RNA sequence: CGCGGGGUGGAGCAGCCUGGUAGCUCGUCGGGCUCAUAACCCGAAGGUCGUCGGUUCAAAUCCGGCCCCCGCAACCA
RNA sequence: GAAGACAUUGUCAGGUGGGGAGUUUGGCUGGGGCGGCACAUCUGUUAAACGAUAACGCAGAUGUCCUAAGGGGGGCUCAUG
RNA sequence: UUGACAUUGUGAAGAGACAUAGAGGGUGUAGAAUAAGUGGGAGCUUCGGCGCCAGUGAAAUACCACUACCUUUAUAGUUUC
């Protein structure tokens, strides 16, 4: 026989993600002694589209 | 196909060779398991790989077999090999052919 | 080995505080089917007696009359099928011959219940009488095969020795692992205890 | 574990007999293995032998002991001048080893038949028609 | 669902803006175009059916007939999960499904 | 064939473990009830409980052989 | 920190397993296929009065039954009118 | 994918399970009587509880071992979960 759709995507050549135009992994931080004790102040500056 | 439970004939057994009486029976299949030869030999080349080495048989054209005889003599201990002709129904106890019976009820 | 100490040797001949005489039994232990071709039959030979007061109801003719009331209990003949047709029930074991296999069917209508008939159970339409007669008043009782798998008789009275009931349990005993199959199990020698009436009872 | 033969998705083409993949014993050990592993890294050295030490599960460990063969302590001395021979290059690759001739199975008897003088030699020398001048 | 997790977990206040985004038409396939011009390749998309039998195992014949359920089984092959593997039931649905 | 299950009025099923009495419906005849028909309830005709042997104070039932049908399974002339 | 000295990995056995591997998928024959069995066999004929002798020729038929429908002895005569 | 063996060591608690020790309770007619129930028995006991030779049923009964089929019925010696 041959091959599926599925099967092709294992490799993953164009399959892959396009990522160019995102500014980053919109993750958080590193739980330390602040954000499990008191708190700490983030200022937001920009809020541009993904 | 009814036949005897017992049955007088000749005997090589020996002591014998003559006429004697023998208790028939059946010949069972009786019991292939392992220590046979070809048994060893076809798990030998049967073991591993490849699947089925010797052949089968799916050809199966026979519908009955020959039954045979086991009567074993009374007095020398000795049993005998005697085979008929392919039957269906079989049986050796009772209800022999009887003189002159009809078709009632 | 069972000549040393128990099992029916010779301590039991002495807790018995009874005036009359306590007879012992045979429980043996072996596994076995539900068939009855799986099943044990025959009669087991002892050179000892039981030590019985029972009545048999012989009955013989010719030459075998004479015989049969030294070695038997009561003069009874042929001619008496008459009187046995009526109530009498005082016959535990019984007697017949093959000089009475023609009118034995008559003999059904008021002892075919308790068995008192001769039929083919119990070893009893024979005309040999002076060999069986040491077994008779010298007991020898039947071994059966009941509901399930096991024969249930007497060795002796707890009032004889430990030289005459030693010779009783070893002749037996070669029927015991003789007439035995394979439909059955192992040990055909294992747990065997034996009671009277009074005298508790010992294992082996 | 054992040698799983490189087919893709398990693709062999052949007799079913000729379809192995994970019954494949591989004909050498895992100590004379390590040895020509090792025998990759330090190849300027001359290898010797090892021992198993240690075992877990998934892996087997096995002490390596070499020498020399350009150092004068070990390039003189009547007790091991023969490791500093040409002949002697890589005994492992090869199998000149203790372990590699138990897997090679070089050894005297009639249990080694097929392999007196060599696996593959023995048999080129039976199957080769010796034909004289003078056909006998 | 519901998954019982550790109180040490952290979690931003309130819900993300956007919503109502994939509720509405994209009408055309030129914006499907760009929509997947950015995420990654996986449009446009065949139907396995309109396809050949070497193509993919509903693919082969004549008409718009599959041959076989289109319900695959949860230990199956690689090459034989393309469906609705271990669905509990399939058809049109008659209730709000959810959860129990 | 290695194993297991079922077979009961013309139809289709109980009862089996823990043996003594054949329960039910549809098909049929007849009755009761209403002013009468329909529906309903009930009596009876209707089952060698497929075949052989046996145990038992007594076997459709419990054990062993055989027939008819199906399922799992084994499959080296 | 989370699980946990379980899962995990190695090694065997039951299974599932056209995803994929390898291979096969009668003959005779008024083309082939479909239908059949003139393939293992027997009766009469074909068959030309030794023997020999084909057709998808004809009329037919078997793959079993029977401790008796068998073997021996003694007596007897049947269908039909 | 499921079982198994090694990796895989330590402690606790419970549930099943084979061996023991032990106990209990199970058809209609019927005989002043609850009965799967085999054998022996005419006394065990200070009382008499029954007996009993006998007897209705289809089988019997105080003195008690056993065949004992069984009971979501006990030890805490094995084994498993």
């Amino acid at each position: 026989g041959r091959v599926i759709r599925n099967q092709r995507k294992g490799a993953g050549s164009i399959f892959t993600s396009h990522t160019r135009l995102r500014q980053g992994a919109a993750k958080l931080r590193t739980l330390d002694y602040a954000e499990r004790h008191g708190y700490i102040r983030g200022i937001v500056k920009q809020i541009v589209h993904d | 196909v009814n036949v005897p439970k017992t049955r007088k004939t000749y005997c090589k057994g020996k002591t014998c060779r003559k006429h004697t009486q023998h208790k028939v029976t059946q010949y069972k299949a009786g019991k292939a398991s392992l220590f046979a030869q070809g048994k060893r030999r076809y798990d030998r080349k049967q073991s591993g790989f490849g699947g089925q080495t010797k052949p089968v048989f799916h050809k199966k054209a026979k519908t009955t077999k020959k039954v045979v005889l086991r009567l074993e003599c009374v007095k020398c201990k000795t049993r005998a090999q005697l085979t008929l002709k392919r039957c269906k129904h079989f049986e050796l106890g009772g209800e022999k052919k009887q003189k002159g019976q009809a078709l009632q009820f | 080995v069972k000549e040393l100490l128990k099992y029916s040797n010779e301590t039991k001949k002495r807790n018995f505080l009874e005036t009359v005489e306590l007879q012992v039994g045979l429980k043996n232990y072996d596994p076995q089917r539900d068939k009855r071709f799986s099943g044990s039959l025959k009669l087991p030979n002892c050179p000892r007696p039981n030590m019985s007061i029972c009545i048999f109801g012989d009955a013989f003719d010719v030459d075998r009359a004479k015989s049969c009331g030294v070695d038997a209990m009561s003069v009874d003949d042929l001619k008496k099928l008459n009187k046995n047709k009526k109530l009498i029930k005082k016959l535990s074991k019984k007697y017949n011959a093959f000089i009475a296999s023609e009118v034995l069917i008559k003999q059904v209508p008021r002892l075919l219940g308790p068995q008192l008939s001769k039929a083919g159970k119990f070893p009893t339409p024979v005309s040999h009488n002076d060999d069986l007669y040491g077994k008779v008043t010298d007991v020898r009782s039947t071994i059966k095969f009941q509901l399930k798998k096991v024969l249930c008789l007497a060795v002796a009275v707890g009032n004889v020795e430990m030289e005459e009931d030693v010779l009783v349990n070893q002749i037996l005993m070669s029927v015991n692992f003789f007439v035995s199959l394979l439909k059955k199990n192992w040990q055909n020698v294992g747990s065997l205890v034996v009671k009277s009436s009074m005298g508790p009872a010992f294992r082996l | 574990g054992n040698r799983k033969r490189p087919v893709p998705k398990g693709a062999t083409y052949g007799k079913p007999t000729n379809q192995g993949v994970n019954e494949l014993k591989y004909q050498r050990s895992l100590r004379a293995t390590a040895e020509e592993r090792v025998g990759r890294r330090a190849a300027n050295l001359r290898v010797l032998n090892s021992y198993w030490v240690n075992q877990d599960s998934t892996y087997k460990y096995f002490e390596v002991i070499l020498v020399d063969p350009q150092h004068k302590a070990i390039r003189r001395d009547a007790r091991y001048n023969w490791i500093c021979d040409p002949v002697h290059k890589h005994r492992e690759a090869r199998g000149l080893t203790a372990t590699g001739k138990k897997s090679r199975g070089i050894n005297k008897g009639h249990k080694f038949n097929n392999t007196k003088a060599g696996r593959r030699k023995t048999w080129k020398r039976q199957n080769t028609l010796s034909l004289w001048r003078y056909r006998k | 669902a519901k998954k019982v997790i550790s109180s040490d977990a952290r979690g931003v206040i309130g819900v993300i803006a956007g919503g109502g985004r994939v509720d509405k038409p994209l009408l055309k396939a030129g914006r499907a175009f760009h929509k997947y011009r950015l995420k990654r390749n996986s449009w446009p998309k065949t139907r396995g059916v309109a396809m050949n039998p070497v193509d993919h195992p509903h693919g082969g014949g004549n008409h718009q007939h599959i041959g076989k359920a289109s319900t695959i089984s949860r230990g199956a092959v690689s090459g034989q999960k393309a469906g609705l593997i271990a669905a509990r039931r399939t058809g049109l649905l008659r209730g709000s499904q959810k959860t129990q």
